[PDB]
Formats: C-alpha cells, sequence, structure tokens
C-alpha cells in the first residue's frame, strides 16, 4: 500500500513539497502535515509564495464509455473501413535536464507524410496560482542512436505555432481523402502524450457552416471546422488511432517491417519511423488477397473511370479475337465467371487464385507465376485484366496499374506498391517494366462492327465500320469520339494497356471482306 | 527514468486522463459522472476542530459538524488535471485556501466545486446554505 501511476508525476528537485492547500492531491503534501492519514493546517509551516514544479504527461491510458463520446481507439476492422484516413505518427522526444527531472518532452514530430516538425521542449508547470504551458530545459537521450537528435533542440518551433502548422499539414493532406483522421502507431504511450499538446476531444460535432462531421477546433474563437475548411484552427477535434503492435507482432517495428517491405531504408528520423508503421499497417492488412465485403463509399468519378475501364477491355478483348482468331483464352485473375465479351465461338477457360465459392465450378483455383506457368498456357491467348504478377507471357492482353501516378484514388503502400481505392481497395505491386518484356505497348485503336446511321473527324486510327469514305460516319463519328474519351480517362488514371506483339491494327480490316 | 515523485493514484486515471483533453473539462467530469464512472478521490482531506465558520473559501479550515473540510486546490478540477482555469486570466480560487464540503456532499468535492457557487455577501455556500436571498 498503496500504488501510483505516474501521470502526473511531479519531476521538481524541490525536497517536500507541498502545502496541504496548493497541493493538488494529498499524496503529495509535505510529511510534516500529515497524520493519522489525513492532513492539518499549520500556520507556522507557511505555503510557498514561490514554486515551479514539472508536471510528467506521460501514462495517460484513456479507455472510457461516456455515452455522447466516441472511442478514439478502434478495431482493426472499423480501421480497415476507413483507409487512409491513416496516418502514421512517432514522435522522438527529449528529457527534463535541469530544475527538473523525470519526464519526456516532445522533441520531434514526424509523419506518413514526409514531413517532420520540430518543436522547443516545452511541458506543464505547476505555479502558486495555476498550471503553465512554458519552455523548459531538456538535453537528448544517451544513446549514440539518439546523437541526430542534439540540434534540433535550438531548431524552433513555439507550440503555438507547431499545433496550428499540424492541423493545416493535416487538413489538406485529408481533405479529400476522408471525413475523419486515424492515427497508425507502433509504440503509442509517447504519442498519446504528445497528443496531449494539440488535441481536444468531446462529443461528435457537426463543422460550422457545413454538413460534414468536425476534424478541427480553434480556441482564437471557440468553433468547430471540417477537414477542407479549417483554417488557421490549432486542435484537432477527435483524432481516431489504432496501434498496429496491439496485433501482437514479435521483434522491434524495423524487424517486421523489413521482413516485407525493401523500399524503406531507415535513418531514426521521427517521419520515416511513421512511415514503416504504415507500410506494416498496409502489407499486414491489404496484401492478403482482396476481401469483397468492404464498402469504401466513392468521392469521386471512380464511377466515370469504373465504365470506361470496362468499356476499353470489351473493345480490346472483341478485338484480339476477331485479329488473330484464338481458339481459347485463357482469362486469369477471374473470380466470377462473367466473360468480357460474352459472345465469342472461344473457348473461355477461368483461372483465379481466390475464385468467388458459387462459380467455382466454372473456375480453376490457380496462382500464377511466370517461373512456373511460362510453359503452361501455350495454345491461345492469355488475359491479365489488372491481374498483377511475376512477369506476364508472350502471349497476351494485359492491364496493370501504373503505382506511380498519384490520385486521391491511389495510396502508398509496400513495398512501393501502391493501395488503390475505387471500391473494395485493390493493393498492386509497384510497378516494373521487367513485368512487359515480353509484351509490347498497347497503341489507340477503335473498332466496330455495325451498320452506320457534332462536327465531323478523320482518324488515321480506327478501323471503323465504315472506311471507304472520310469516312466520318455520324454514329462511328460519335461513338469513337466518346470511346477515345473513356480511353483518354482511364489512361490518365494511370493505367496501361500491354499487348502480344504479333497484334496488328490491319487484320481488323479483313473482317470487313466479304 | 522515475526517478521523479509521483502525484497521484491508478483509481483517476481514466477520468483525469479524459477531462486533460476534453474541450470543456466541466462536461466531460458531470458525464462521467452520468456513465456511472467513479469520481476523483485522493482529495487532501483535513483533520479539523469542526468549530468554526461555515464559509467555503477561507485561509485556514473552517468546518460544521456538518461540513468536513478539504485543501482547496485538491478539490479543483482544473488544478488537478492541470489545465487552463475557466477564469480568463489567469487564477484559480481554491489554491492557497481551504474549501469546506457539507459531509453527506463530501463522496465528490471536485464535482461540488463546479456545480455550486458562493454567496458575495455571507461567503458562504448557496443553498447548502445561505441566509442570503
Ligand atoms: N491497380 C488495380 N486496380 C484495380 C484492380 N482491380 C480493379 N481495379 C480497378 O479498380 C476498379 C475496381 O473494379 P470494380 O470491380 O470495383 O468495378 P465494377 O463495379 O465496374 O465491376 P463489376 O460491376 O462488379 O463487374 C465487372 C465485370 O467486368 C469485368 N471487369 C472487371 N474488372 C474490370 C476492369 N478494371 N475494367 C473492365 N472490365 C472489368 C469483369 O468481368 C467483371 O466481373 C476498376 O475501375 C479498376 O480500374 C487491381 O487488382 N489493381
Ligand atoms: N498471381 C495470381 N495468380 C492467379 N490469380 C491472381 C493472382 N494475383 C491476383 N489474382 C486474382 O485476380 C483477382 C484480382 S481482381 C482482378 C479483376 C479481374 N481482371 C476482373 O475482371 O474483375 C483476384 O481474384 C485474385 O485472386
Ligand atoms: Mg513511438
Ligand atoms: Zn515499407
Ligand atoms: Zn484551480
Ligand atoms: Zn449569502
Amino acid at each position: 500500500a498503496e500504488n501510483v501511476t505516474g501521470l502526473f508525476k511531479d519531476c521538481s528537485k524541490i525536497i517536500t513539497g507541498l502545502h496541504p492547500t496548493q497541493a493538488p492531491t494529498h499524496l503529495s503534501v509535505d510529511i510534516k502535515f500529515k497524520t493519522e492519514g489525513l492532513c492539518v493546517d499549520i500556520p507556522g509551516i507557511p505555503k510557498d509564495m514561490t514554486y515551479r514544479r514539472l508536471i510528467s504527461m506521460m501514462g495517460f491510458k484513456m479507455n472510457y464509455q461516456v455515452n455522447g463520446y466516441p472511442n478514439m481507439f478502434i478495431t482493426r476492422e472499423e480501421a480497415i473501413r476507413h483507409v487512409r484516413a491513416w496516418i502514421g505518427f512517432d514522435v522522438e522526444g527529449c528529457h527534463a535536464t535541469r530544475d527538473a527531472v523525470g519526464t519526456n518532452l516532445p522533441l520531434q514530430l514526424g509523419f506518413s507524410t514526409g514531413v517532420n516538425l520540430v518543436a522547443v521542449p516545452t511541458g506543464y508547470v505547476d505555479t502558486e496560482n495555476n498550471t503553465e504551458f512554458t519552455r523548459v530545459n531538456a538535453k537528448p537521450p544517451p544513446g549514440d542512436q539518439f546523437k541526430h537528435l542534439i540540434p534540433l533542440m535550438y531548431k524552433g518551433l513555439p507550440w503555438n505555432v507547431v499545433r496550428i502548422k499540424i492541423v493545416q499539414m493535416l487538413s489538406d493532406t485529408l481533405k479529400g481523402l476522408s471525413d475523419r483522421v486515424v492515427f497508425v502507431l507502433w509504440a503509442h504511450g509517447f504519442e498519446l502524450t504528445s497528443m496531449k499538446y494539440f488535441v481536444k476531444i468531446g462529443p461528435e460535432r457537426t463543422c460550422c457552416l457545413c454538413d460534414k462531421r468536425a476534424t478541427c477546433f480553434s480556441t482564437s474563437s471557440d468553433t468547430y471546422a471540417c477537414w477542407n475548411h479549417s483554417v488557421g484552427f490549432d486542435y484537432v477535434y477527435n483524432p481516431f488511432m489504432i496501434d498496429v503492435q496491439q496485433w501482437g507482432f514479435t521483434g522491434n517495428l524495423q524487424s517486421n517491417h523489413d521482413q516485407h517491405c525493401q523500399v524503406h531504408g531507415n535513418a531514426h528520423v521521427a517521419s520515416c519511423d511513421a512511415i514503416m508503421t504504415r507500410c506494416l499497417a498496409v502489407h499486414e492488412c491489404f496484401v492478403k488477397r482482396v476481401d469483397w465485403s468492404v464498402e469504401y463509399p466513392i468521392i469521386g468519378d471512380e464511377l466515370r473511370v469504373n465504365s470506361a475501364c470496362r468499356k476499353v477491355q470489351h473493345m480490346v478483348v472483341k478485338s484480339a479475337l476477331l485479329a488473330d482468331k484464338f481458339p481459347v483464352l485463357h482469362d486469369i485473375g477471374n473470380p466470377k465467371a462473367i466473360k468480357c465479351v460474352p459472345q465469342a465461338e472461344v473457348e473461355w477457360k477461368f483461372y483465379d487464385a481466390q475464385p468467388c465459392s458459387d462459380k467455382a465450378y466454372k473456375i480453376e483455383e490457380l496462382f500464377y507465376s511466370y517461373a512456373t506457368h511460362h510453359d503452361k498456357f501455350t495454345d491461345g491467348v492469355c488475359l491479365f485484366w489488372n491481374c498483377n504478377v511475376d512477369r506476364y507471357p508472350a502471349n497476351a492482353i494485359v492491364c496493370r496499374f501504373d503505382t506511380r501516378v498519384l490520385s486521391n484514388l491511389n495510396l502508398p503502400g509496400c513495398d512501393g506498391g501502391s493501395l488503390y481505392v475505387n471500391k473494395h481497395a485493390f493493393h498492386t505491386p509497384a510497378f516494373d517494366k521487367s513485368a512487359f518484356t515480353n509484351l509490347k505497348q498497347l497503341p489507340f485503336f477503335y473498332y466496330s462492327d455495325s451498320p452506320c446511321e457534332y462536327v465531323p473527324l478523320k482518324s488515321a486510327t480506327c478501323i471503323t465500320r465504315c472506311n471507304l469514305g472520310g469516312a466520318v460516319c455520324r454514329h462511328h463519328a460519335n461513338e469513337y469520339r466518346q470511346y477515345l474519351d473513356a480511353y483518354n480517362m482511364m489512361i490518365s488514371a494511370g493505367f496501361s494497356l500491354w499487348i502480344y506483339k504479333q497484334f496488328d491494327t490491319y487484320n481488323l480490316w479483313n473482317t470487313f471482306t466479304r | 527514468g522515475s526517478a521523479g515523485n509521483a502525484t497521484e493514484v491508478p483509481a483517476n486515471s481514466t477520468v483525469l486522463s479524459f477531462c486533460a483533453f476534453a474541450v470543456d473539462p466541466a462536461k466531460a467530469y458531470k458525464d462521467y459522472l452520468a456513465s456511472g464512472g467513479q469520481p476523483i478521490t485522493n482529495c487532501v482531506k483535513m483533520l479539523c476542530t469542526h468549530t468554526g465558520t461555515g464559509q467555503a473559501i477561507t485561509v485556514t479550515p473552517e468546518a460544521n459538524m456538518d461540513q468536513e473540510s478539504f485543501g482547496g486546490a485538491s478539490c479543483c478540477l482544473y488544478c488537478r488535471c492541470h489545465i487552463d482555469h475557466p477564469n480568463p486570466k489567469g487564477f484559480c480560487d481554491l489554491k492557497g485556501k481551504y474549501v469546506q464540503i457539507p459531509t453527506t456532499c463530501a463522496n465528490d468535492p471536485v464535482g461540488f466545486t463546479l456545480r455550486n457557487t458562493v454567496c458575495t455577501v455571507c461567503g458562504m455556500w448557496k443553498g447548502y446554505g445561505c441566509s442570503c436571498d
């Protein structure tokens, strides 16, 4: 008897605090006023009219169920539900060195973003009349691995600044991506502590002048705000956070992270420490294969990419069949039967690694590796449509996403891959030219076999319904201007199209013979 | 490294963490009480003659057979959670004075300081009680 936190542990070097009034807690009042487990006022031994005591902000431990108030730590599941609301956060720090000892101050903060904010050591200090948020002495940690920290003591910046810079750097990174934040962290304790500086909490609130729930708070004038519509807002209103390590990994963060991802080399800097936390987060989550029960609402124009995507597929897989007349088409990566050109004489064989259960009688269960299968499909044509892999086989029609492009749709991942979210977030390997060694790029073209039916335009490339003439034929002249639009779009969605080399625009005209 | 001197006991951990973070500390507390959660304990409690004025804010403990007595700043929520004080600048009511509470109401001293306010007439509790008004 008895146990203690210490949260708010007194870090001052004063022996003998504290008068029974101006003593925060019974626990600390000088032995001198204590008797029989009580305290008593002795006018003889006065209260000090001047003192400064550093109160430790470490050990925050918040789990409480209060009806109007949101759990700020979320389940792995609910965390997936919001992905890239995700941000990696790891704070490096410094210890209080002179007028006091025994606590940790937030020296440098870093993020999944490249950003590193450094702050002047500051802490919470008890005086006679109040608590006061104030600059403090500090020193860098002992380790030789912490030597990179030394100069940052001078570097800046006041906390009143830093919590403002934080909210913007967050505001503009999350504005179009999400309605909330989730901080993704490896050793959560210190970062929770760091949070006390910028983060205010409370029951859900709708942003001033907007429909959407509030991200930010400004003390300058009591208000709440929104990811987009905040500015000069100092505090974050209801962040969420997930501790990755709580999923029971074996070692230190870099140990596990590096098992999977080789693209992030470590320089002990906070950012880099907080990036490696997202990787693991992403890998241990989305490189398991493509769970389809998870629905990510779209903003925006995923639909116009979605349609424009199928449209282009059908067009080229129809043509490619006409052109070289393949006996069989090997469709690799088709969970559901779903012939893309529904009417073709061709044997249509399906292969996928995770075939949807109904429609599993139609499909062979298969995992394609060029090492193993470069032999195994010779006859006919192979279709890899957003089935990303070990380098593609010589006879193939493929669509691979190029990770390098950025859009609010696609997020960073491991290792160098990107997690792509349209619906059912799709993690894709990083773009590798070696994949395409056997293929060649797909030049743009149009094909329509039909009867013909605002200003007309001639196109060197469309094998067209009617080319005897110009021939702008008002029905295809419209459709070709529409299918080139939706093709120009999916290209800017980052996607690329790669075909077997033999393929020739020409052979499509011989289907016009009779 | 500890390496330091401990101010607080665990049974107040969650409760304090809450209001430290909250935008409105007052609400957060009253609510935590609603949710069925335990009130802040560990306040400095005064061994007293129990004869004296009934007044709430005094420079030395003054109690009634009705009241029990507390070192003020442990009964202060803002003082206890180490966050800014509701007075605009900057200062506390209860730090450096003793606060009095009715023995029945005494279970939740931190709260009682929020819930009520002192008559500027008799310097005594309003309703718990006061002769004025
Ligand atoms: N970087 C990556 N992007 C991917 C991946 N898979 C899909 N995508 C892209 O995200 C989007 C996700 O596809 P989604 O399944 O959510 O779109 P749809 O709602 O339009 O498909 P369905 O309505 O369920 O039906 C489509 C059927 O059409 C075929 N299909 C399936 N995928 C496609 C695409 N991408 N383009 C054209 N046609 C496609 C296939 O037979 C399908 O069964 C899509 O736009 C693609 O651009 C992927 O593994 N990596
Ligand atoms: N290396 C591989 N070998 C076989 N199937 C793979 C694979 N990599 C991914 N897949 C499968 O391909 C699918 C990726 S979704 C791609 C969608 C498909 N082109 C369509 O028309 O909708 C998943 O079912 C996954 O199980
Ligand atoms: Mg950490
Ligand atoms: Zn990585
Ligand atoms: Zn106070
Ligand atoms: Zn009165």
